RNA sequence: GCCGUCGCUGGCAGUCGGCAGAGCGAGAAAGAGAGUGGCGCGGACGCUACGCCGCGACGAGUAGGAGGGCCGCUGCGGUG
RNA sequence: UGGAAUGCGAGUGCCUAGUGGGCCACUUUUGGUAAGCAGAACUGGCGCUGCGGGAUGAACCGAACGCCGGGUUAAGGCGCC
RNA sequence: GGGCCCGGGGGGCCACGCGUCCCCCGCGAGCGCACGGGGUCGGCGGCGAUGUCGGCUACCCACCCGACCCGUCUUGAAACACGGACCAAGGAGUCUAACACGUGCGCGAGUCGGGGGCUACGAAAGCCGCCGUGGCGCAAUGAAGGUGAAGGCCGGCGGCGCGCCGCCGGCCGAGGUGGGAUCCCGAGGCCUUCCAGUCCGCCGAGGGCGCACCACCGGCCCGUCUCGCCCGCCGCGCCGG
RNA sequence: AGGGCGUGAAACCGUUAAGAGGUAAACGGGUGGGGUCCGCGCAGUCCGCCCGGAGGAUUCAACCCGGCGGCGCGGUCCGGCCGUGCCGGCGGGGCGGAUCUCCCGCUCCCGUCGGCGGGGGACCGCCCCCCGGCCGGCGACCGGCCGCCGCCGGGCGCAUU
RNA sequence: AGACCCACUCCCCGGCGCCGGGGGGCCCAAGUCCUUCUGAUCGAGGCCCAGCCCGUGGACGGUGUGAGGCCGGUAGCGGCCCCCGGCGCGCCGGGCCCGGGUCUUCCCGGAGUCGGGUUGCUUGGGAAUGCAGCCCAAAGCGGGUGGUAAACUCCAUCUAA
């Protein structure tokens, strides 16, 4: 995601800041060169980077690389990503209401058998 | 009552469950008392390996499991009849005896036969007399020099053969996997039903001759 | 660094002394005795102390030179000053000002190699 | 962090969140100080209001 | 930081030998001591014995 | 720790935290999940939907080691062998053509979700997707099977 | 007038000192910028930044919630 | 020419206690001879709330509370208490 | 009355320069005074060592106003509602399992030795990776058998009758619209005698790439339905796609 | 501490002292009266500068010697040391690799001939250690001479300091 | 079991007798050193340049507060002495007269039990998981199991009473 938010045309040769960290994306096959500042990067996202030929700086480095934060693009990660967010939003068992429900385990006959079949009662 | 929000969890303490408490606080004061023992067993028997008998080598049943490779209980009847080890004297030398395995393929039973000879090969035998060697037995130049082996002895380790780089032919890429798995499938889920209706393809139209 | 090991003495040290709503601290090199980044005598890399002198008369400056910094031993200079009262109050300001060390530390000092003085005269 | 732990399997020094942790030389430091501006260090009281009548 | 500076080993008369070790990397690690005291009142929570009426 | 806990700030309050017009009685509601057809019946729709009922075919005497089969994505495929044999076909001239073995690193069925690096492979697998085995031809590529 | 809460997501690392020049309250987006040609050795306080300082507005409360306690009780690891 | 006026920073997300006996008043209002009765609507209160007045007072009139000095009021008052 | 009370011939002006072109006919120094960014006096006087000075609090007493006994259930308690003679000590949201959210920490598509093993405090701590079995996460969907997560343009061949269908070999390549912190360009400009004149900075009309997130529209996987036309070959089929 | 005897609280009681007393007592706000002790009250703060007034030192500045410390764009002085630096090499070495390939176990077929159980060897990456090059740091990590400055000690100063 | 072959003398117990863990008993360092507190010190200060002495002993308890050095103890692959046992080697009197490989001929199994019906209990075991009562009551290329009752036919798997 950090690839494809500094391949967009127009910010070339500027350093991607993050607050976060920056992990690996293994089902990515080639690297460039990046200008990176975060807080973490982890031991298998150093690797990947340095071997490209990118900097990873910190943000004290950056501090006295850029102080007014001239040259650098602010990212950060999916929010809505932790699986947490998908139990939030309208109650399940309500009409068009795609949210997730607290269940002890999947399966057959857990909650799949009165307010999911248009057969055996009703659905939403 | 079920607050807004949450799981239909099923708490399973409606039974007396306080009378019926194991505590784990001997687990430090077991540890010691099984190393203790195994200390003095690799104490009681004096150079023969601190492990015990040689375990052979077994696959494993459960398509789950079928490919990692294990060390069973005893090696077959037929496996000590290939080396050559008589079933009554093969458990004196350390080495593993259960009957009631069988031996349905072969590259297994070679493995096992291959697995005796690195054994009773390794293996430094001491004379019944001390002082009288014997026929079978190890020179009193090994003696000196055999000592305890820890750990299991001749460990089994799952070994994966190398396969170097070929280039693709094209019969490899013709080879339509997808459409050879759901057809297998199917041959498989009508052959009896495939066989039956040409019992009857074949019942019927010898009738029309008589 | 300074500022580091100071956000680990800060509240943690065994010089400090906590009560009657008051924070004071007992580090050795600490002139004006208070808890503060700026008067602590164990943290920084140029330090100055005004101690009594061992006898009756005199005031003691320890500075702490650069060059032996993890070197407790040899890491601080003294000089026992046992002159009139303004001498002394002018040989402890030459030794700040015209070494341009530590500068914001100077009217501490002066304040007190003053109460030190003060303290040597005979009561009444 | 350049060579691993030989005696442990797998263990490399934590990294550092920040290397130059004396922000008393990043602060007087010419290249923040230039871009900075000028510090407003006056104090400005609350004035007593008199009657204009 | 970076430069490992390079310590003296003391002889048992207290005067320093001629050898030399280089500063390990270990004591340039960060000081967390957040980290150090949540593993402190952590790990000596394990050395208490049962105790109950 | 209960000298952060919130029983420590309710000392001196007579209800301590729980009503003084209803009060904390013992099971004001029935024990567990109780009245879940009757008077929890709005949580237990709101909440938990198709709670209530049976569906299916039952199966006695289910082991979870028949039906064993974990899959690996076409994305993190390459992953599964070392860097420098990823880099060594790129590399290499000769279109030799490295063999991927799946169920040697522990999946037997092969989907396809990702995209592929433009070189050959040889996929040893033990159950494939039409997909999965779309993606590989469509790159130059061969679906070993291996029962 | 004083205490406190809230807001200003306010100000202060500029204690930049004979290697000196002491400013950022003023109605009007932006440099007390560079270069290129026509004696007396002196100067309070501060800054536990989890700190200090300035401005306004506000201040009831059962059931209930939250925070802050350098409020208190008994033992444990450190430290005085 | 941000297409009426006036005012004011808004939007969104989780987790959540207590409650699920209410009562009074102006006005409208149903049953009842009526009730300090039973029952609704709107707003404000009491409950959860002191203070000045109504001698007294859950609910009326004024007015809502950090601790204090001066000044002025509300509603009520000014023979004496 | 308004127009600087348009124009001609005794009192008040926050008006008082010379040199033109022209329509209307950038630094003067001092010296004080003060209705001026919140109080000072560079004004005083009395008493003070065995009977007097100060001490708001704290002990007793006096007087004026206020003032019903606390906990409780309650629409409502000082109640002719209940508990309470007095004092001391003891006395009530605890621990375990599970779950959910929030939060701090380490590692991060991985993660964790909890079980096992190896080496006074120590029953601790350290270590194992060919001890990571296994748990949870990395894939869902169907009752199941099972299946299991972008494509487009290009020629060349066959088919229908210029498009499409299938078929081999190319290159392009992981949607879009709207809002969007942040960042980027910059017309013009930021004074000291006067113009050109470069570097450094900063502001800025307008124009851009657009984080996260939100709305909407497309796309993809499984189940299901509807309508269909084609392709596959060791088994040509109640087959597979 | 006097045989249920460490400390010996509260309620309750006795006696002594002080005050008080017809709206039960107690209570909040406000003062006044009296007591109890405290301030160890009762001639009332000190501190810097300067001016004068009387005295006493073995005393100031400035020089000389020795030590110590700071700083040094000593533009760029000598020699070190490191770099989560960067390139080179008729270099040595260790870890790892799902990158490749003479002897050996044992195997099928007659010591010939093919499969595989095992260490070399080649290679790639990292790391470590010697080689040269620069780069840049010694402010988490310096040593000598040189310069300026400060300080201390010892002299020299005879006193309008 | 017969024949062909090869291989081949410790194995066990009982003593007699001597050879290197457990219990019990006893003991093993060093200040009561000077001044000074107290009712009493185990307190306070001192003990040079052997930094008072010991320390593999600075756990603890007692002793007129508070003790490494007063006492018992603590540390020690420290010692000394008793008893038990093990591990050992000889010797006696006994045992035991012994094995494997290839052919050939032979032999081989557990019943009122399994099993079926039915009833009651139990189990997650659902057209009966297990157990038990009553009735019926076996087979021997048979029997049981192969998690849906039944027939047919295949295979897997053990060998109940
Ligand atoms: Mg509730
Ligand atoms: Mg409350
Ligand atoms: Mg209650
Ligand atoms: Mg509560
Ligand atoms: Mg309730
Ligand atoms: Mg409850
Ligand atoms: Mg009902
Ligand atoms: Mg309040
Ligand atoms: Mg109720
Ligand atoms: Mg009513
Ligand atoms: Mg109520
Ligand atoms: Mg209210
Ligand atoms: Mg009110
Ligand atoms: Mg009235
Ligand atoms: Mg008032
Ligand atoms: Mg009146
Ligand atoms: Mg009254
Ligand atoms: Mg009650
Ligand atoms: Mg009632
Ligand atoms: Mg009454
Ligand atoms: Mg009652
Ligand atoms: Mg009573
Ligand atoms: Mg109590
Ligand atoms: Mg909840
Ligand atoms: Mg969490
Ligand atoms: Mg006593
Ligand atoms: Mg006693
Ligand atoms: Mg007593
Ligand atoms: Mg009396
Ligand atoms: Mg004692
Ligand atoms: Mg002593
Ligand atoms: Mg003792
Ligand atoms: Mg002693
Ligand atoms: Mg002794
Ligand atoms: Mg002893
Ligand atoms: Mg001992
Ligand atoms: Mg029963
Ligand atoms: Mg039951
Ligand atoms: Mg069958």
């Amino acid at each position: 995601r950090m690839i494809r938010k500094m391949k967009l045309p127009g910010r070339e040769n500027k350093t991607a800041v993050v607050v976060g960290t920056v992990t690996d994306d293994v089902r990515v096959q080639e690297v460039p060169k990046l200008k990176v500042c975060a807080l973490r990067v982890t031991s298998r996202a150093r690797s990947r980077i340095l071997k490209a030929g990118g900097k990873i700086l910190t943000f004290d480095q950056l501090a006295l690389d850029s102080p007014k934060g001239r040259g650098t693009v602010l990212l950060s990660g999916p929010r809505k990503g932790r699986e947490v967010y998908r139990h939030f939003g309208k109650a399940p068992g309500t009409p068009h209401s795609h949210t997730k429900p607290y269940v002890r385990s999947k399966g057959r006959k857990f909650e799949r058998a009165r307010g999911r079949r248009a057969s055996r009662g009703y659905k939403n | 009552a079920p607050s807004r929000n949450g799981m239909i969890l099923k708490p399973h303490f409606h039974k007396d469950w306080q009378r019926r408490v194991a505590t784990w606080f001997n687990q430090p004061a077991r540890k010691i008392r099984r190393r203790k023992a195994r200390q003095a067993r690799a104490r009681r028997i004096a150079p023969r390996p601190a492990a015990g008998p040689i375990r052979p080598i077994v696959r494993c049943p459960t398509v789950r499991y079928h490919t990692k490779v294990r060390a069973g209980r005893g090696f077959s009847l037929e496996e000590l009849r290939v080396a050559g080890i008589h079933k009554k004297v093969a458990r004196t030398i350390g080495i593993s005896v259960d009957p009631r395995r069988r031996n349905k393929s072969t590259e297994s039973l070679q493995a096992n036969v291959q697995r005796l000879k690195e054994y009773r090969s390794k293996l430094v035998l001491f004379p019944r007399k001390p002082s009288a060697p014997k026929k079978g037995d190890s020179s009193a130049e090994e003696l000196k020099l055999a000592t305890q082996l820890t750990g299991p002895v001749m460990p089994i380790r799952n070994v994966f053969k190398k396969e170097k780089a070929r280039v693709i032919t094209e019969e490899e890429k013709n080879f339509k996997a997808f459409a050879s798995l759901r057809m297998a499938r199917a041959n498989a889920r009508l052959f009896g039903i495939r066989a039956k209706r040409a019992k009857e393809a074949a019942e019927q139209d010898v009738e029309k001759k008589k | 660094s300074a500022h580091l090991q100071w956000m680990v003495v800060r509240n943690c040290s065994s010089f400090l002394i906590k009560r009657n709503k008051q924070t004071y601290s007992t580090e050795p090199n600490n002139l004006k005795a208070r808890n503060s980044f700026r008067y602590n005598g164990l943290i920084h890399r140029k330090t100055v102390g005004v101690e009594p002198a061992a006898d009756g008369k005199g005031v003691v400056v320890v500075m702490k030179r650069r060059s032996g910094q993890r070197k407790p031993a040899t890491s601080y200079v003294r000089t026992t000053i046992n002159k009139n009262a303004r001498a002394t109050l002018s040989s402890i300001r030459h030794m700040i000002r015209k070494n341009k060390y530590h500068p914001d530390l100077r009217m501490a000092a002066i304040r007190r190699a003053s109460a030190i003085l003060r303290s040597q005269k005979p009561v009444m | 962090w350049r060579k691993a732990a030989s005696l442990k399997s797998n263990y490399n020094l934590p990294m550092h969140k920040m290397l130059n942790t004396d922000l008393s030389r990043i602060l007087k430091s010419p290249e923040i100080q230039r871009a900075l501006r000028a510090p407003r260090k006056k104090i400005h009281r609350r004035v007593l209001k008199k009657n204009p009548l | 930081a970076c430069a490992r500076p390079l310590i003296s080993v003391y002889s048992e008369k207290g005067e320093s030998s001629g050898k030399n070790v280089t500063l390990p990397a270990v004591f340039k690690a960060p000081i967390r001591p957040d980290i150090v005291n949540f593993v402190h009142t952590n790990l000596r929570k394990n050395n208490r014995q049962p105790y109950a009426v | 720790p209960s000298r952060l806990r919130k029983t420590r700030k309710l000392r001196g309050h007579v209800s301590h935290g729980h009503g003084r017009i209803g009060k904390h009685r013992k099971h004001p509601g029935g024990r567990g999940n109780a009245g879940g057809m009757h008077h929890h019946r709005i949580n237990f729709d709101k909440y938990h939907p198709g709670y209530f009922g049976k569906v299916g075919m039952r199966h006695y005497h289910l082991k979870r080691n028949q039906s064993f089969c974990p899959t690996v994505n076409l994305d993190k495929l390459w992953t599964l062998v070392s860097e420098q044999t990823r880099v060594n076909a790129a590399k290499n001239k000769t279109g030799a053509a490295p063999i991927i073995d799946v169920v040697r690193s522990g999946y037997y069925k092969v989907l396809g979700k990702g995209k592929l690096p433009k070189q050959p492979v040889i996929v040893k697998a033990k159950f494939f997707s039409r997909r999965a085995e779309e993606k590989i031809k469509g790159v130059g590529g061969a679906c070993v099977l291996v029962a």
